């Protein structure tokens, strides 16, 4: 009982927006502005925070929307502007209790368009401080001041009962958010996440995705173990004659 | 058969008008305008069922005029109430013109 | 069953955790007499499987 | 340059034997475990190599793969004789529903001479053989030659599995529906296939 | 042995089948455009139902192929497999793959999708024969099938007071007329789903908060101006 | 110098419309309406009698956009019921001559969903007859017919 | 290509000008302003298409509903005017 | 591919691959001199050879 | 690294492949047609990446070989993934004196261009005209309608030979034609002079030809 | 390379003292000619000459 709910998005500093919190509805959240305005902009953001898997994110035109993959260019590159730039998410559980999940994104110098990005995650803020607050220093200038990694860790650990947590690889920050109950599905392989890509990106653009329609079976059918295991420890004694015989 | 027809209302596009000339003010003495204040004021003119196409419309005109600086301030805004039954703003004051 | 209620169920069944559901247990009665093989201790219940 | 998948694929040793069966113009189904499940998996590549001979490749709504050409093929095109289309237009009704409660799937030579020489009109008959001939015994003997002469060039093109011994018993796999008739709303399979045989 | 393995696969079977006929039943009376229905179509294929039923009632006639101790469960499944359907070749791949894979109850089941379109039945479901609006929501139909799943999937792996979050996307959402959206909005509601939409202000609707953008240069510098609007209604 | 104008479309036995004229615009021509109206079936129509070429047509929904698909079906073939089908187009040239093209559409009976076109032209028709009447016959009370 | 075959044309005619835009809805209205003076200064003809009524004061405009009858279906077509 | 592209809209991948092709056109003026060339060059590639 | 066209082929065989010319070429050749030096294309085209061809079509158990003279071909092995079949008796008839004909320096002065009228006449000057009729017909014995027949044979044979590249016919004039350095393999028993038995059996041995 | 082929050697042996144009550069393009890295097809693209 008592669904959770994604209750805030949030940028820092990409391309048109410095700092820019957005309130989630509970039930539907329209985007709108003319041409140009940066609308597919924030769904770049959300999803790339929810996937932070570069070999997969791929933001092509609407137009030519089911084409091959063509360029090297990944199209995100663009969106980022120079220094250190974020994308976080805010949540509260069915247990109530209120997660903050985000990555870092940073422009990678060089000829190539490339990125680099890391996550994170920060739990037991208390529900006086928004995003926009940890990430930006507000120095004497007009404009405050984006601050690294390692001045927000230092900022965190001072507060009491806040837990900052810095992964290392993606499988352990989709475990996290599996255990916390903000995905439905643990991804367990590189295979999981390209499935679950596809699905978020076939919402995405829309229309009945060619890929879900080839595989249905693969999708819609858990895989079930107690028709195997069996067979398998009984085959156990000639597998192993098998092997030593060789 | 022979072809039939029908017509379009302007209702919206006069409405438009006069959002704009009561909202012309602003500039020409540039002074700070206030989102929250304006709607619950204006919202008070017309019936409830017209509220939300008059409260889009008054966005789409007042964001032309300048900007808020706040904004980069990195502090979210509040979300204003407008109207009873529940009808709520979340925008900076327009400072920049 | 999730592993927060598991040990709880484990502990309310007790030894008859692994015995069979049967609706009527007296359709049993004429078979029983040919149980020779079966585990030292069979646990028999009685409701919609 | 060239699309990586499409190098993986035409790389991968299945590839020389699957392109030397079907310029033939075989068909693969779901039979051939194989050769199906790579057609399944590098299709979008596959379709773009074929299209450089002016030559389609269709995935049957049934299931099976095989090639079209166009009128531009860049392949040699040859074509079937007219008893073949009597023969394949046969064995698709012969995929029938008493048929797995009657041969289980196994058939015999005879049963599709003797449906043959029973549904079909005398005049085409004739028109096969020879127009000279008439209701004679040689004239039989040479219509059952050409019918095993066409049912192996069916055999080779996928429609038909000869068991695997000398005597003339075969299995009739889902690719002879191409041979059948057009499908309406509620129309029974029986009576429009009969209808064209007609 | 034998017809125990008939049984639990049998059951694996059904319980799916089950359990898709009650996902299939929220689907009931879905307007897009001339599409007023979607299913999943769950068959069973021939050439195992065939292996199910001789492999639960004559297996006094094979067991000579599963009691012989040179080879293994899998691999008298595989050889049982190709006595039947001879005609059945095998890609020089391992007997005992082709016995795991009669062993994966998954391969024994068909699926499609389809739509009950205008004056006509159920029609499998293919793109190139709907307009754009019904291609977009029967997207939108099997994606949250696919979420449904994948949650029953999951919660014998979750503690008993968690419900995972849903949501979904929707870019250039002014493809869809009133009554799609209507349809749309219907569905995410009844499925406790959280949707954002895009699209270049043709369409208002009045239930949840809107976000106005506008994109200006500033100090010679691009900046988005960006307000809100909620609790109509 | 005049350059010259599309005058109307016109669709026979297509799906959805039995006989339909629309009188095209100088400048915009405009086709609105709920989803699954019709409006695509209209653009093909028109294509289609531009350029017969069954080779080329191919239709795709416009998701999908830009991939090279090789799909099974063109997506023709339903577009278009029973019986014969026309897509006609009436110009007027430069030099202030009325010309009508068109195609005769027909759907092939057989497995395969094929598609029959012939393509012809008439010159010199008087100003006053309309293509929707030319191309049927007035049978029964108001209840015409179309002709080959 | 209309330059390319100034050459073979007899003088006296200037061929015909025509293109197409499905989904025009993408289009905000500055955009189709953009499209219409581009294609009027050019001589242009367009065909377009959107779900709603996207230009009200510009050239012809059609509205289809479709209607099922009798166990098949039928077009009905209605025309939309600037102004009433 | 100019009527199609223009109806599904958009930067069409094909004509902008090859944009010499549709917008330069061709010059029998040109033809008629490199004729002889032609020959000539010709030659040279079966000696080559 | 991965992804990478170098995992699965090489560069240059890749290149070729996805050359216009490949499919046009690839068809002729599985269908048996000889590549001379006259077609600059294709001849060139072989050349350049011969070495990437001859791997490549050894996936299918073929040589693609090519002979001393610049032509291409393919020889099927036993194990051929190709069938594999054998002309005719007549047509190294004509294969032969054709040969002769490219070689003769008599009649070089014609620039290549021959009449069916000299072959012919050519071919009844060097074999045995009546033991050669008994392949057209059982029972000729130099009658008029039995050589026109042996002429329209001639006809047809040399039709199927420029099918196989080895002759082609004038632009506007189906009665004259041109040869190619292609018929030089009808040569293959003689070129070195040695025991005709040896030779032949090193040719059987080959792949090259069968007896009848 | 225009230029390369257009000025031949009698008179322009005097502007030829320049570092960019040679006689053996028309040679030297025989790699090129070999085959350059065209992509799609269509009537008959083949070579730098
Ligand atoms: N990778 C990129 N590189 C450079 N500019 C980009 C990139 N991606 C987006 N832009 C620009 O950023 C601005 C916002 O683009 P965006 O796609 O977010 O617009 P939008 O509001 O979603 O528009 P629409 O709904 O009409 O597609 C536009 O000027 C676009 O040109
Ligand atoms: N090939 C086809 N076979 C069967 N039905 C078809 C086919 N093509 C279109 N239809 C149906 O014809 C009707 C008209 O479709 P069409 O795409 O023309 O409509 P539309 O008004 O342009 O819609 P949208 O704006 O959503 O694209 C729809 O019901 C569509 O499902
Ligand atoms: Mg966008
Ligand atoms: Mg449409």
């Amino acid at each position: 009982i008592e669904r959770g709910k994604f209750r805030s998005l949030t940028l820092v500093n990409w391309n048109g927006f410095f700092a820019r919190t957005f309130d989630l509805d509970e039930l539907v959240t329209t985007l709108s502005g003319g041409n140009g305005a940066g609308k597919s902009t924030t769904m770049a953001a959300f999803v790339t925070a929810l996937i932070p898997d570069l070999t997969l994110l791929h933001f092509r035109n609407t137009t030519e929307a089911g084409a091959t993959s063509g360029s090297r260019d990944k199209g995100l590159h663009g969106k980022l502007r120079a220094g250190v730039c974020y994308s976080t998410l805010d949540v509260i559980n069915s247990r109530h209790q209120r997660v903050v999940v985000g990555v870092r994104l940073q422009q990678v110098a060089g000829r190539d368009r490339k990125v680099d990005i890391k996550p994170f995650m920060i739990q037991g803020l208390p529900t006086a401080i928004q995003p926009t607050q940890l990430l930006t220093e507000n120095v004497g200038e007009r404009q405050a001041r984006v601050l690294p990694l390692n001045e927000l860790k230092d900022r965190l650990d001072e507060m009491e009962g806040v837990q900052f947590k810095q992964f290392n690889s993606i499988t352990d920050y989709h475990a996290q958010m599996f255990d916390l109950g903000v995905i439905p599905k643990r991804l367990r392989s590189a295979s999981d996440r390209s499935k679950f890509y596809r699905l978020i990106e076939a919402s995405l653009y829309g229309g009945i995705s060619s890929a879900i329609t080839r595989s249905l079976r693969d999708y819609l059918l858990p895989e079930n173990s107690g028709v195997r295991k069996a067979f398998q420890d009984m085959e156990a004694a000639l597998r192993e004659n098998r092997i030593t015989l060789e | 058969l022979e072809l039939e027809y029908e017509e379009f209302s302007e209702i919206n596009d006069q409405l438009a008008a006069m959002i704009e000339k009561a909202l012309l003010v602003y500039q020409q003495e540039q002074r700070p305008l206030d989102l929250g204040a304006v709607l619950r004021d204006y919202l008070a003119q017309h019936p409830l069922p017209r509220h939300f196409d008059v409260a889009r419309i008054l966005v789409d005109q007042a964001v032309r005029l300048g900007v808020a600086e706040a904004d980069f301030s990195g502090l979210p805004a509040e979300w204003l109430a407008i109207n009873d039954y529940g009808a709520k703003v979340q925008a900076h004051v327009i400072d920049t013109y | 069953i999730t592993i927060d209620d598991a040990p709880y169920f484990s502990a309310l069944y007790g030894p008859a955790r692994h015995g069979i559901v049967v609706p009527d247990l007296s359709l049993v009665r004429p078979h029983l007499e040919t149980l020779e093989d079966c585990p030292e201790d069979l646990y028999l219940i009685e409701g919609d499987p | 340059f060239m699309p990586v998948k499409l190098a993986q694929a035409l790389a991968n040793s299945l590839f020389p034997e699957l392109d030397s069966q079907l310029r033939a113009g075989r068909h693969i189904g779901i039979d051939d475990l194989d050769n199906h499940a790579f057609l399944m998996d590098f299709q979008e590549q596959l379709e773009e190599f074929y299209a450089r001979y002016n030559v389609e490749l269709i995935r049957a709504p049934e299931g099976f793969f095989y090639l079209r050409p166009r009128s531009t093929t860049l392949i040699p095109r040859s074509v079937l004789s007219e008893l073949d289309m009597m023969v394949g237009k046969i064995l698709c009704y012969l995929y029938l529903s008493p048929e797995r409660l009657a041969n289980q799937g196994i058939f015999t030579s005879q049963e599709l001479y003797e449906e043959l020489i029973s549904l079909a009109d005398e005049g085409k008959l004739m028109k096969f053989v020879n127009q000279r001939s008439s209701g004679s015994d040689l004239d039989k003997q040479k219509l059952q030659e050409k019918v095993r002469t066409t049912l192996n060039r069916l055999r080779r093109l996928g429609m038909v599995y000869f068991l695997p011994n000398n005597n003339n018993k075969f299995t009739i796999t889902e690719a002879v529906f191409r041979f059948g008739a057009d499908v309406r709303s509620g129309d029974d399979p029986r009576e429009i296939q009969l209808r064209m045989i007609r | 042995s034998s017809k125990s393995v008939a049984n639990i696969i049998r059951k694996t079977i059904q319980r799916e089948q089950n359990r898709i006929r009650m996902l299939n039943q929220g689907l009931q009376a879905v307007s897009f455009g001339q599409v007023r229905g979607v299913r999943l179509n769950v068959n069973v294929r021939e050439s195992h139902a065939i292996l199910l039923d001789v492999l639960s009632e004559q297996q006094e006639q094979h067991q000579d192929l599963f009691n012989s101790q040179r080879l293994t469960f899998s691999e008298a499944m595989a050889k049982l497999y190709q006595r039947l359907n001879p005609q059945v070749d095998m890609g020089q791949r391992l007997p005992q793959t082709i016995g795991e894979e009669l062993l994966d109850y998954r391969n024994y089941l068909e699926l499609d999708v389809e739509v009950n379109r205008g004056s006509d039945g159920w029609l499998k479901a293919e793109s190139g024969a709907l307009s754009t609006g019904e291609a977009i929501g029967t997207g939108m139909s099997i994606l949250v099938m696919v979420v449904q799943s994948w949650e029953e999937e999951s919660r014998r792996l979750r503690g008993k007071d968690i419900s995972p979050c849903r949501l979904l996307f929707l870019d250039e959402a002014a493809r869809l007329d009133a009554k799609s959206i209507a349809t749309l909005f219907e569905l995410c509601e009844r499925l406790q789903m959280q949707l954002i939409i895009a699209a270049p202000e043709n369409i208002s609707p009045e239930k949840g908060t809107t976000y106005k953008l506008v994109r200006k240069v500033f100090k010679n510098h691009e900046h988005v101006h960006v307000v809100g609007l909620r609790g109509f209604g």
